[PDB]
């Protein structure tokens, strides 16, 4: 637990991301605040979302669990900010680290899945207006993410 | 009409048919000492029609030594009549009755015999009579540290259920021409070759809807055959497929011929070449008996012992058996002959009960035919047993001295151990210890802790606890029962109400800890276990794990320097839906139980609190509003729940609950449909609902349907609860004011800056201040399952049948809602009797000190399969550190409390090893990576000062240590692991 | 080499191994066959738990050699 | 050689395949054809699910050979 949290803090100091940013919040090393970079090529593009990621406390065995904290219109994410992803679920297993799961859900933003979304009218409005969607998406993170 | 407020527990084990059936059966039982005992308690406590109790004998005083019904002053009065009295309390169902004189006609009135205690003659001539009668005989005996059980129901015994596990279900995939049939992704069927399904809601096959069963072929771990459905189609698509279990014929065969060619069941496949010894030993013992005056062989006498060896020799030629007889377990057999101990006794009353419920309700696969079982590992070596010792000594534990001697008992009565709990495992403990005489001389003590308080579901396996008994508390309940049983154990005993956990650390501390000698836990979560665990694995102290789920057990044990800890190994988690798939698109009536139950809290649960918390905070607002995550949906719960939508009649609580039910079972399937239209396809090409994902529709509102009603009721029900309104019942009222209802329209919406804001300040307004509303507070709804009058499982069960019907699930009733919503564990009294032996087993091994690996033994059952298990614990790890060896579970460092660049210091100094880390509980103290200042700053500093300042909270006064965890590197830069540190305050 | 592994529960798994292979290895043919991280899975033979980094041939284990999966339980 | 692959959908796709190609190339044919990525498609022929790394001929696929595409569902 703290042996596995602390390897992976030290391995995430060692190497700077460049799209990530994660370090515990206080001095608490089962809570972490990160913060994501919205995709270049997505219409989150020139964004900063922050993350709260409770630790389990049998990890790696169990996932941890993620939360955005920024609001974002995103198919997958709902208002609470929950996150429907795999690599934090039943796929994932005490073999990845916090780096790829902060990947993935950057991955995510970069394009949306609505044939098994979570909110079903953001997911509508993607498949039968792109531009619309589009448009919702960078005003959100425009008027959420910057600032 | 089976009482669910008592079996609710066991009928999850068993079923309601089973317990129909239970219900209608006499069992007989002969002999009424400690194994006899132990089979009526366990079986009066399951349920069965009555039990009727033969045994003339006076009563002596060894016969106390297992016997927790017998006080000293039964001296000379029969076992029956002193042992019947205080049985027909344990179920008020369950009469028990006593016969003076056993007749063999009256065999014909029971539906099941046992007999214990009785020579083979007898056994011999009742079972010639119960073989061709069709009555189930079973026969047990335990002598000293060895046990057997003998089983027979007949030549044409029907067995229903053989594993006891639930009916696999599955949806298929496709369906081939050939009858491959092919799950859903990533899905496995869990079927085995020669097994029975039957299919449903196939489509372009519908000859295989017929319900007929057919055979499978297991062809891998996602598909399996059927056969050739050539006729019935081509292809068959979607499905569903469960498993059909079939009756089995089982043959049993008589005692007079199962003597001579036995079919054994090993309990332990480590030493399978005992039990043809053990088989010829009994007998022999029986036969010696018999030629002696029903006199048994004499504790570790060697005449006796040659004699009892001639017998054995007799007998192994007699009967032909081609097995060469081991003189030492023999000799063995004979020395413990007139042991009579409390562990085995449960050990087999659990056992042997289990089989007569086996053999009442013709269920799971009963014990065919010879179960022979011995523990021969626990007999102590550090003390001297001899004939001297183990001579009896005319006190109440003679049964014991008989195998472990005078010294053992004086080591036993000097312990001081520690139960964790009081459940079902805890009481079958406590009653265990009383018995052995643990903690019943002068240093010894016992202390027993659990916070939860009796009720009447607990009253079918915790049978120290009765109905008057409802409402106390477990600890002194128990404390006072063990009290009456041991007068020994008076004032003995100490009982807390206090939850072990790191809020009870201020009296579970270093004192009372480094005065115990073991600690049992008898708990029923994983945290609480592992928390166990690591303040055992830090004082070093013994540790006795042990679980029941259902008929399956395991026990195991942590013994210091030796073995590891509990928590170091896994288990499986629990498993938890998706939420994408819990909140629009469930496939199984558990993702609609979920739905309820989050439906439930957030009706009746959430916005109650938020509005109690805005009268109590003068500031709540702000918080809410720069905290919350949706401020604005508590500003709406607050507002509509304070002044818009509140309820002044029952009757506004009746239309409230007709919009609810239009609200989430008519408007957001509509809602959803226009989303995703039934037409709808993937970007794929492929039908948007096809596989895990089923089309709803929504529900018109109809007052003579069943399931409305219900729902409408139980939230009309709870809405007036909360706020403290009278409920009516009768359906009239209901009907009259649902008549005269007009629903408002309702069209679904396509979608399409300081307004919000506006918004939040136009609702904050109109809330009335907390000023005008002083006293006034809603009670929120705390979820309950054990109560069938406060319309809950009502309520969840009606939403649940009612999302079912919206996606066409079959609805379930309210016994699986019940089962599903609540987390029950189902629970049995005799899987906990057998655990509480077996782990009493492990303790006379841990107190005798022994420090080998290969004779302790952690035990894995089945009682459903009957099957046994027994395996070696294994060894903790070790590891080189500095040149040393180090245990890497057991071993830590003690320092003083030193600065921090002092334990840097020593650590680089006599490890050579460098600190890269360093953090106490959940905090990170040093790391190597942080700033210089921020080091320098927490560098001179003690280490108590840098924990309280990192921490920003004072050490309490009675804590005497820290326990720090550290990383540290090697001279190259290699990792090397090393013990936590134990730092002295 | 054949060999039989009953579970807890009843179920019955046959594995086709032979003497050299590691226990790993037959951790991993069982998670195959049942789903169950080689993590969680215990086996006993002959009333000797096996451990990951040994061999069959030093348990002894033969041709249809029947070999126990269990696991704990979180009730009581 | 020609294979014919059918779907849950009763769709049925015609392949150009030789027994030596790797699982991975029919894949890839797939979802060229049809858009379904690799990772999703599993294949199965005579009741058995073909993996990646191996080719047709280990699973003793000859000419015209019906195989069935199921995909599954990502949470
Ligand atoms: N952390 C803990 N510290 C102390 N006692 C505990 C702890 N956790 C559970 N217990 C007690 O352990 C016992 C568990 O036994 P058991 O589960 O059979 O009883 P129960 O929970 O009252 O019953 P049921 O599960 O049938 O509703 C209970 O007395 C429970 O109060
Ligand atoms: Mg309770
Ligand atoms: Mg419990």
């Amino acid at each position: 637990a703290l042996k596995r949290i602390n390897r992976e803090l030290a391995d995430l100091g060692k190497d700077p991301p460049s799209s990530s940013s994660a370090g515990p919040v206080g001095d608490d090393l089962f809570h972490w605040q990160a913060t994501i970079m919205g995709p270049a090529d997505s219409p989150y593009a020139g964004g900063v979302f922050f993350l709260s990621i409770h630790f389990p406390t049998d990890y790696p065995f169990k996932p941890p669990k993620v939360n955005f904290t920024t609001r974002i219109y995103h198919p997958n994410i709902n208002s609470n900010g929950s996150i429907c992803l795999d690599i934090l679920r039943d796929q994932w297993s005490p073999a990845l680290t916090i780096s790829k799961v902060l990947l993935s859900i950057s991955s995510l933003l970069t394009d949306p899945n609505p044939d098994d979304p979570l909110v079903p009218e953001i997911a509508h409005v993607y498949k039968t207006d792109r531009s619309r969607y589009e448009l919702s998406a960078r005003e959100w993170t425009r008027k959420y993410a910057i600032g | 009409t089976i009482d669910e407020g008592l079996y609710s527990r066991q009928l999850y084990v068993l079923g309601h048919e089973a317990m129909k059936q239970m219900s209608q059966s006499n069992v007989l039982i002969i002999g009424c000492k400690g194994l006899g005992v132990e089979i009526a308690k366990n079986v009066c406590l399951a349920g069965v029609k009555s039990v009727t109790l033969y045994d003339p004998q006076p009563t002596r005083i060894e016969d106390l030594s297992s016997q927790y019904f017998l006080t000293e002053d039964d001296i000379g009065v029969p076992r029956a009549k002193v042992t019947v009295s205080k049985l027909a309390e344990l179920n008020q169902y369950v009469p028990v009755s006593v016969v003076d004189e056993l007749s063999t006609e009256y065999l014909k009135n029971f539906k099941c015999v046992v007999v214990t205690e009785t020579s083979l003659t007898k056994q011999l001539e009742i079972n010639d009579f119960t073989h061709k009668n069709h009555i189930a005989y079973i026969a047990a005996d335990s002598r000293g540290l060895f046990g057997s059980i003998f089983c027979d129901f007949g030549e044409n015994f029907i067995c229903t259920d053989t594993d006891g596990n639930e009916p696999l279900t599955g949806m298929i995939a496709s369906i081939t021409d050939d009858g491959v049939v092919t799950m859903l992704e990533e899905t496995r069927h869990g079927l085995e070759n020669g097994d029975f399904v039957k299919f449903t809601e196939v489509k372009g096959m519908p000859g295989l809807n017929d319900g007929t069963p057919r055979k499978v072929e297991v062809k891998g771990p996602y598909t399996f055959s059927i056969g050739s459905v050539k006729d019935l189609g081509s292809a068959g698509y979607n499905g569903v497929f469960t498993q059909v279990k079939v009756p089995t014929k089982i043959s049993f065969k008589s005692l007079r011929e199962s003597l001579k060619d036995p079919e054994y069941v090993y309990p332990d496949f480590g030493k399978m070449m005992r039990p043809p010894q053990y088989h010829i030993a009994f007998q022999a013992l029986s036969a010696f008996a018999d030629a002696h005056e029903g006199s048994l062989p004499r504790p570790r006498n060697d005449i006796d012992a040659a004699e009892f060896f001639e017998f054995c020799k007799k007998i192994a030629s007699t009967l032909q058996f081609d097995v060469e007889l081991d003189e030492k377990l023999i000799k063995e057999i004979s020395y413990q002959a007139r042991g009579d101990l409390v562990a085995m006794s449960a050990f087999l009353g659990g056992a042997v009960a289990q089989e007569v419920l086996k053999a009442t309700t013709s269920k799971f696969y009963p014990l065919k035919q010879y179960f022979y079982f011995d523990s021969l590992e626990s007999l102590p070596s550090s003390v001297t047993i001899s004939e001297e010792t183990c001579k009896p000594r005319g006190c109440r534990y003679d049964g014991q001295i008989a195998v472990f001697g005078s010294e053992f008992q004086e080591k036993i009565a000097s312990l001081s151990t520690f139960l964790v709990g009081a459940g079902a495992i805890g009481c079958e403990m406590l009653k265990n210890w009383a018995m052995m005489g643990v903690a019943t001389g002068e240093s010894g003590h016992i202390s027993v802790t659990d916070m939860d308080s009796i009720e009447k579901s607990n009253l079918n396996r915790q049978f120290l606890f009765r109905p008057r008994d409802v409402g106390k508390l477990k600890s002194e309940c128990a404390s006072t029962a063990v009290s009456i049983m041991n007068p020994s154990l008076t004032g003995k005993i100490t009982s807390y109400q206090e939850r072990v956990g790191p809020e009870s650390e201020g009296i579970f501390g270093d004192e009372f800890f480094e005065k115990l000698s073991l600690v049992t836990n008898a708990l029923d979560n994983v945290e609480a276990r592992m928390y166990v665990d690591r303040r055992c694995v830090f004082f070093e102290k013994p540790l006795l794990e042990s679980g029941t789920l259902g008929t399956k057990g395991n026990t195991q044990v942590v013994v210091p320097h030796l073995t590891e800890s509990y928590g170091s190994s896994q288990d499986p988690p629990e498993k938890s839906f998706p939420i994408c798939t819990l909140k629009n698109f469930p496939n199984r009536i558990e993702h609609t139980i979920a739905w309820a139950r989050d439906l439930f809290e957030g009706l009746f649960k959430q916005p109650i609190d938020n509005v109690n918390m805005y009268l109590s905070s003068p500031n709540f607002l702000e918080t809410s509003l720069k905290t919350s995550s949706n401020p604005r949906e508590v500003l709406e719960n607050i507002r509509d729940y304070l002044v818009t939508e509140k309820p002044l009649s029952f009757e506004e609580c009746i239309m409230w609950a007709r919009l609810q039910f239009d609200k989430f079972f008519n408007n957001n399937i509509q809602q959803l449909l226009f989303n995703f239209p039934k037409d709808s396809v993937t970007s794929t090409g492929q039908p948007f609902w096809s596989g895990p994902k089923r089309a709803p529709t929504p529900l018109s509102f109809d007052i003579h349907n069943r399931e409305h009603f219900d729902f409408i009721v139980a939230a009309a029900s709870l809405y007036a609860f909360n706020y403290g309104l009278k409920s009516e019942t009768d359906p009239a009222i209901y009907e009259r004011v649902l008549a005269g209802y007009n629903p408002p329209p309702f069209a679904p919406k396509s979608g399409i800056a300081n307004k919000d804001k506006q918004e939040l300040k136009s609702i904050a307004d109109s809330l009335p201040p907390p000023s005008s509303l002083v006293g006034f507070r809603l009670t929120p709804a705390e979820f309950e399952k054990d109560d069938d009058s406060n319309h809950h499982i009502d309520f969840i069960t009606a939403a649940s049948n009612l999302r079912a019907m919206n996606y066409d699930i079959t609805p379930a009733d309210r016994f699986k809602t019940k089962f599903v919503a609540g987390k029950i564990v189902p629970a049995m009294c005799t899987s906990t009797a057998v655990v509480s032996g077996l782990v009493c087993l492990e303790l006379v091994k841990l107190v005798d000190g022994k420090k080998k690996i290969e004779e302790y033994k952690n035990g894995f059952f089945n009682l459903a399969i009957g099957l046994f298990t027994f395996s070696d614990p294994i060894a903790s790890p070790k590891m080189k550190v500095n040149g040393k060896e180090i245990d890497k579970i057991w071993d830590r460092y003690n320092l003083p409390d030193c600065t921090l660049q002092e334990l840097i210091d020593y650590f680089q100094k006599e490890e050579g090893l460098e600190v890269t880390m360093l953090s106490s509980g959940v905090s990170l103290l040093y790391a190597n990576f942080q700033p210089p200042k921020k080091l320098a700053e927490r560098l001179p500093l003690k280490i108590s000062e840098l924990v309280e300042q990192i921490t920003k909270k004072k050490l309490e006064p009675f804590r005497k240590h820290l326990v720090l965890e550290i990383c540290c590197d090697d001279a190259n830069g290699e990792d090397v692991e090393v013990p936590f540190i134990c730092i002295k305050l | 080499m054949q060999i039989f592994v009953k579970t807890l529960t009843g179920k019955t798994i046959t594995l086709e191994v032979e003497s050299s292979d590691t226990i790993d290895n037959v951790k991993s043919k069982i998670q195959d066959k049942e789903g169950i991280p080689p993590d969680q899975q215990r086996l006993i033979f002959a009333g000797k738990q096996l451990e990951d980094g040994r061999t069959l041939s030093d348990y002894n284990i033969q041709k249809e050699s029947t070999l126990h999966l269990v696991l704990r339980l979180r009730g009581g």
